[PDB]
């Protein structure tokens, strides 16, 4: 949780809002309440990394300025979330979900497979850069509970062989099918569903009197 | 389907549709 | 916690009042503490009274002078706290 | 009119609106313990050592904390908070570094005693130690910083009484450590009185780092000559040359602290 | 049990539009200008009557929740803010709300405000649902181009600008307290409760938190009246929950079901059964990982409402069922639930600090078997020392996985204890 | 001459003292004796000082080898650490 | 063992001794620990209690099992760091040998 | 920040020489009464002790912390 | 197992340092 001045991520290296970035900052800060900016650093920090994974000092410099607080201020906040990466991340970073609903149902394996398949270890990069493996918490959408967001992907219900097939499609080509990867609709039943069969009832059906 | 910009521009687009908002009345907390 | 036996710091007590009302002239207060011993408080005139009484009571002989000594409080108007200790 | 009525064990201290659960104890004539309560720095609710039970009422309550209601009987020396603070101090002291004889603040630490006299005869963590990593905030201050108890009252210090706003949190779990994000020097007059102010002697004073422990220093009253604000000062002497100087407090001219100058 | 024609939530599972026009056509938005024209008493009296307890992890009765942000403005903006983090682990619940039928969300939070004179609403979706949330603004761009949010919403006077905040990978943020404090833009670390959020809340306004799911429901029973939602549940645990079932069973889902409906039927006429047959289960975790688990011989004897779990000592909570066969080293399971509160509490207290470390290192030894037995009534007593003195409830939460291990399980760990100490 | 160099000097008043007597002073000071001790090498982020032997030793503490930057300094023994 | 004198300065040895017998101060040295500048025993203000040994957290100050010190002047049994410095590298393998001995007790 | 300390009232007599030793650096004292420091429990007592001890007082006037008002909902305050 | 005399000396440095006067006349 210490920043130490390095060639590579320094206030030198250079960090500033694109025009069509600072566009957004605003868009940002009047969402908040009038008078109110400090509120936004979460959320323009984001922009920061929606720009570079990296995020460097420089950036988080940056963010204190655009949003005038105690540039602290900032480094508490990017400290605090799992959300800001304060180091470069490869292109992916995948996340395997390794908590109870995801253990259960062997997240595990499926780690495991995304380990072998990336060859690497979980909590380490590729030399492509295109893959980071990280053991993340519980990401919500547990009804499916194999899972690995990636980059808020959020792949669903996913058995090991379909997670080297979505690293196979992300290792060469285009992006695997947003979503699961199961017959089950949604978060239906996995065989079809027992609920809501009924065709939707019209507005006003049995709407309580005035 | 949405691309990493796809929520802020959405927002800067939700503009057109909001009152200015108020202020404590302070330059700073 | 050290073994205490009611049965003393209630006799010890009763002989408190005994006390007490024997010469209510001299004695100001007079205490049982929870370490089961007691120490009647008395006016400096009644140094020879008191005394006396318990060297020759029949329901109360304090025969020998275990120790006399004097605290200082420095704080307090009269200095000396002379002690007696009676067996 | 304006003064509630609440029996601090029965005492029925009668205070103003807002009176803290602590601030009442005080008025009666009792002290709560507490580790992240200064009297002229922000409430904060840390390090929660200060839980006390106030009657008929399910959970214990933070005395720093609670504005006190009417009607509430603050037990203070219930068989309850004394399990909220044999069990507190079992958790600061788990990850505390027991260095207490490197520790220079020694005797003068708010710990130790609130642990010999709050705390637990013997320890119970027989798992591992953390240990942080000593960085420089300047050259008065000597943070030996796997000390702290996180009870953030530098960093309020730090914006509050002095505006350096510049010492903050850093992390979350047991690795929140509460030290500059880069190595900036925590540098503005009003520095020292962090080492006064942090219990734990994490960060202490690195001038007068091993050169003396507080029980020996014979403490004579005197006052600042530095400046003109004339501040009040007690210069701690051992054996016939000053050690250190540190604030006596005084309401109207320094009330508890003292510049980087003059000490 | 429950009916379609008695849900509340009638888009599930998608299938359906999500968008307005669909929203339309299954009956959003349905008089809301005569539900705001009623006046904030009349939609608190339907919360109130209708017995709508919080859906969130605890469950605090709505209408009394709303009404105390109904004493008169001060000359401060009163505000709503929306949770839509779903950190609960196991709790895909809201998720589905948002993702399916977000307007119903938008209505509900107009007739939240109007219930509050909220000018605005601001929801905190989970950052990590980057996904999730742009469906949501897309819908809520939607309605104000419909009139139904911003000035003079559905006609009616009443003006409400809706908002989306992004959340930053925090289970804390979830807490009251929290959620404010990182819509404020500090470190999210809950606030102290004495200056309860009402009185002083988001930007020191007064602010009120609701579960997404209390928000939801809040339209639909107003539309549809209190009674409807009071009969289908018993005394307060009353109304339409949504109850996810994941792991070791048949059919994970989330059901919709209505409350107060016995473990067994919720997990056998839904989530098909238990995988591997009912007495494959060697405990069940009825409202998440901050719950206790109850083994089961108590299960099916018990129901999940919120007043018959507490009978068990265990807690409604989000509702999310977690079940573990007999496959499964509970040991372990436990041990990851405190990995996943040591890897999340804030820090800012003392006694969840060090506390719950504390119990993650212990927890550790207890799998391996490498402790000794008398430290697992030790851990009973860190677990109790952290759950009265925590500033916020999660250290509350970390305490009780550990109790219920040691309630019902205590004979296992002894096992494990044992079997490390004879291969030596 | 001494550990911290006591020097009653050519001038000094009391320097008298040793005449005909010598002074009491350390060969192998202490001051070079750790740094000629090497530096403990060791794989985990902590690691422990009982000072080696326990209960013969120092109040153990728990050293942060995190930073090659920086071997850690026992505050009691005085040796480095090379993570 | 390596050679770095035990005793830290923390100085309780001098808060417990009865007699005030052990005067210690200190300063940093150079290499940044805590050493004690100057550590004088008087002997003959010395009553040989043995609590100084048990105070010493390091276990730096050691009652030495010699009992033949008797000096023809005053100043000798004055004892300075270098003497009992000395002293203890003197003795040492018996001391420790003898700490060896009665520590389980201890 | 215990306050036990600052509850009973001193009278100490004034400071005096504390030369250097020559033979061993000890501090050295020719003053009898300045390790002397009795402790009474209010001024009215102490001022008596310097009357009839016939040494000269000047007491100082205990200064107690005034009173502070605090609240954490307070600070929460945007406004200020 | 199978002139010596300890002259005592104070071993602190000079600690309160004098102004040297300037050797330089004026
Ligand atoms: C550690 C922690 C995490 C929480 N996370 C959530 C959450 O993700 N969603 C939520 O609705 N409530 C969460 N809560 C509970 C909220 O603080 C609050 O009590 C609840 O949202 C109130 O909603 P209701 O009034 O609709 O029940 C959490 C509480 C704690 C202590
Ligand atoms: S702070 Fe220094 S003194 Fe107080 S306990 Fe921790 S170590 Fe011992
Ligand atoms: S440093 Fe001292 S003061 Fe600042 S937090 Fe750690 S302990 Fe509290
Ligand atoms: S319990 Fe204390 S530490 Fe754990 S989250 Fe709530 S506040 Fe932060
Ligand atoms: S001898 Fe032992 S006790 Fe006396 S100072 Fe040196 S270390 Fe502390
Ligand atoms: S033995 Fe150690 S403690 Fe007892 S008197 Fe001599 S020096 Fe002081
Ligand atoms: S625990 Fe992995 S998503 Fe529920
Ligand atoms: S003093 Fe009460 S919480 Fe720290
Ligand atoms: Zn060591």
């Amino acid at each position: 949780f210490v920043h130490r001045d390095t060639p590579e991520n320094n206030p030198d290296t250079p960090f500033d809002f694109t025009p069509e970035n600072y566009k957004r900052i605003e868009a940002i800060v009047k969402n908040y309440p009038e008078g109110h900016q400090a509120a936004a650093v979460l959320p323009v920090l984001d922009l920061a990394q929606r720009q570079n994974g990296w995020l460097p000092i420089s950036a988080m410099n940056k963010v204190a300025e655009v949003l005038q607080v105690p540039p602290m201020r900032v480094y508490e906040v990017a400290t605090f979330y799992t959300m800001y990466n304060r180091k470069p991340v490869g292109k992916y970073h995948i996340q395997v979900c390794t908590t109870t609903p995801c253990m259960l149902r062997d997240s595990d394996s499926i780690l495991e497979t995304l380990q072998r398949k990336l060859g690497i270890k979980v909590g380490e990069t590729t030399p492509d850069k295109l893959f980071t493996l990280i053991e993340v918490e519980c990401l919500g959408a547990c009804v499916n509970a194999p899972m690995v967001q990636i980059n808020d992907n959020y792949y669903e219900d996913l058995t090991p062989k379909d997670i080297e097939e979505i690293i196979d499609e992300l290792k060469a080509g285009k992006v695997p099918k947003p979503g699961p990867r199961s017959g089950r609709f949604c978060c239906e039943p996995a065989g079809g569903l027992t609920s809501l069969t009924e065709p939707p009832k019209g507005p006003g059906f049995g709407v309580q009197a005035g | 389907d949405y691309n990493t910009y796809t929520f802020l521009d959405l927002n800067l687009d939700l503009s057109k549709f909001r009152l200015p908002q108020p202020s404590s009345g302070r330059e700073s907390p | 916690v050290r073994p205490r036996s009611d049965v003393t710091h209630k006799q010890l007590s009763a002989f408190g009042e005994y006390v007490a009302e024997i010469l209510p002239k001299y004695v100001q207060q007079v205490q049982v503490s929870c370490l089961d011993e007691l120490e009647i408080c008395i006016h400096p005139d009644g140094v020879i009274p008191t005394l006396t009484f318990l060297r020759d009571h029949t329901n109360a002989q304090f025969k020998s002078l275990a120790d006399l000594t004097a605290v200082d409080v420095p704080t307090r108007q009269n200095r000396f706290e002379i002690v007696y200790n009676l067996l | 009119s304006n003064l509630i009525e609440v029996f601090v064990d029965g005492q029925s201290v009668m205070v103003e609106p807002g009176t803290t659960v602590l601030q009442a104890c005080e008025k009666v004539g009792m002290q709560i313990p507490r580790f992240c309560y200064h009297e002229r720095l922000s409430v904060a609710g840390n390090c929660r050592m200060c839980l006390v039970e106030i009657e008929k009422a399910p959970k214990v309550v933070a005395a720093c904390a609670m504005p006190v209601m009417k009607g509430w009987n603050i037990l203070t020396n219930s068989e309850k908070s004394k399990k909220a603070r044999e069990g507190v101090m079992e958790f600061l002291l788990a990850n505390h570094p027991l260095d207490c004889p490197i520790c220079d603040q020694g005797g003068e630490c708010d710990l130790q005693d609130q642990s010999m006299m709050f705390g637990s005869d013997r320890s119970r963590f027989l798992e591992g130690k953390r240990a942080v990593e000593d960085k420089n905030i300047g050259p008065l201050v000597k943070t030996i910083m796997t000390r702290c108890i996180q009870c953030t009252r530098c960093i309020r210090f730090a914006s509050e009484i002095a505006g350096v706003d510049d010492l903050g949190t850093t992390g979350r779990g047991n690795d929140m450590q509460v030290g500059t994000y880069i190595e900036k020097m925590f540098m503005s007059e009003l520095s020292g009185n962090v080492i006064d102010i942090c219990p734990v002697g994490a960060l202490t004073s690195k001038p007068y780092a091993f050169t003396a422990r507080p029980w020996e220093t014979r403490k004579t009253e005197s006052i600042d000559v530095m400046d003109a604000v004339g501040s009040n000062i007690v210069v701690s002497t051992r054996t016939g040359e000053v050690m250190r100087i540190l604030p006596r407090m005084h309401e109207d001219i320094n009330e508890e602290w003292i510049s980087d100058k003059t000490r | 049990s429950l009916k379609d024609e008695d849900r509340i939530f009638t888009n599930l599972y998608g299938r359906h539009d999500w968008r307005l026009k669909g929203a339309l056509r299954r009956g959003d938005w349905y008089k809301t200008k005569e539900i705001l024209l009623k006046g904030p008493d009349w939609i608190l009296g339907e919360m109130k009557t209708s017995g709508l307890r919080g859906r969130g992890g605890a469950g605090f009765p709505t209408g009394l929740k709303w009404s105390f942000m109904n004493k008169p403005s001060d000359g401060r903006p009163k505000y709503l803010v929306v949770n839509a983090d779903e950190g609960e682990p196991g709790t895909c619940k809201d998720r589905e709300i948002m993702r399916h039928d977000p307007h119903k969300l938008v209505e509900g939070c107009l007739v939240g405000g109007r219930a509050m004179g909220a000018r605005a609403a601001y929801i905190y979706i989970r950052g990590e649902f980057y996904n999730e949330a742009s469906n949501l603004q897309v819908a809520i761009r939607e309605a104000y181009e419909a009139g139904l949010i911003g000035k003079n919403a559905c006609g009616s006077d009443y003006d409400f600008d809706v908002f989306v905040v992004r959340g930053a990978g925090a289970y804390i943020c979830g807490e009251e307290t929290a959620l404010i404090e990182s819509i404020e833009g500090k470190q999210g670390k809950p606030r102290l409760k004495p200056p309860f959020p009402a009185d002083v809340g988001v930007f020191g306004c007064p602010t009120t938190v609701a579960n997404v799911e209390t928000v939801a429901v809040s339209p639909t029973i107003c539309r549809r009246g209190g009674t409807w939602f009071a009969g289908f549940g018993r005394e307060r645990n009353s109304g339409t929950k949504l109850f996810n079932i994941s792991g070791h069973v048949n059919h994970p889902c989330t059901v919709e079901e209505e409350m107060s409906v016995p473990l067994k039927e919720l997990i056998e006429k839904h989530a098909g059964g238990v995988t591997g047959g009912w007495d494959n289960l060697l405990a069940v975790i009825p409202g998440g990982s901050s719950t206790p688990l109850i083994p089961k011989s108590v299960c099916e004897t018990v129901l999940m409402d919120f007043d018959a779990l507490v009978q068990a000592q265990t807690g409604l909570g989000t509702a999310a069922v977690i079940v573990m066969d007999r496959s499964t080293d509970i040991v372990k399971a436990i041990a990851r639930l405190i990995e996943f509160y040591k890897h999340e509490s804030c820090g800012q207290c003392t006694p969840c600090r060090e506390g719950v470390d504390w119990m993650n290192k212990v927890m550790a030894r207890f799998v391996k078997g490498d402790a000794r037995p008398a430290e697992i009534d030790s851990l009973w007593e860190i677990s109790k020392q952290i759950e009265g003195h925590t500033i916020c409830a999660l250290g509350d939460g970390a305490a009780w996985p550990v109790q219920g291990l040691i309630r019902h399980f205590r004979p296992e760990l002894e096992d494990r204890m044992q079997r490390f100490a004879q291969q030596h | 001459i001494t550990h911290t160099g006591q020097v009653y000097d050519e001038k000094d008043y009391r320097r008298v003292r040793f005449v005909d007597r010598q002074k009491e002073v350390n060969e192998n000071f202490a001051i070079d004796l750790i740094a000629q001790q090497p530096v403990n090498e060791v794989e985990h982020r902590i690691i422990a000082c009982d000072g080696g032997g326990g209960a013969l030793g120092h109040p153990k503490v728990y050293i942060n080898l995190d930073k090659e930057t920086k071997t850690g300094t026992c505050g009691y023994c005085g040796l480095q650490f090379k993570q | 063992p390596s050679g770095e004198e035990r005793c830290i300065a923390c100085k309780l040895c001098e808060a417990i001794c009865p007699a005030q017998a052990i005067t210690i101060e200190a300063e940093p040295r150079a290499d940044g620990s805590r050493r004690t500048t100057r550590y004088d025993i008087d002997m003959t203000k010395c009553i040989y209690c043995g609590f100084c040994q048990e105070a010493c957290p390091v276990d730096a100050i050691v009652e030495g099992p010699n009992f033949e010190f008797s000096t023809e002047t005053h100043e000798e049994l004055l004892y300075n760091k270098e003497k009992l410095l000395n002293n203890g590298d003197k003795w040492e393998a018996e001391i420790a040998a003898n700490i060896q001995a009665d520590y389980l007790y201890r | 920040s215990g306050v036990n300390n600052t509850k009973k009232w001193k009278m100490e007599f004034d400071t005096r020489e504390r030369w250097e030793n020559p033979l061993m650096g000890w501090a050295s004292t020719a003053d009898p009464l300045s390790n002397m420091v009795l402790t009474f429990s209010a001024k009215e007592d102490a001022i008596a002790f310097a009357e009839k001890n016939g040494w000269s007082y000047d007491v100082e006037e205990k200064k107690v912390p005034k009173p502070k008002s605090k609240s954490y909902g307070a600070n929460f305050s945007w406004n200020k | 197992p199978t002139p010596e005399q300890y002259v005592p000396y104070s071993t602190t440095r000079k600690k309160i340092h004098e102004w040297v006067p300037p050797s330089t006349p004026y």
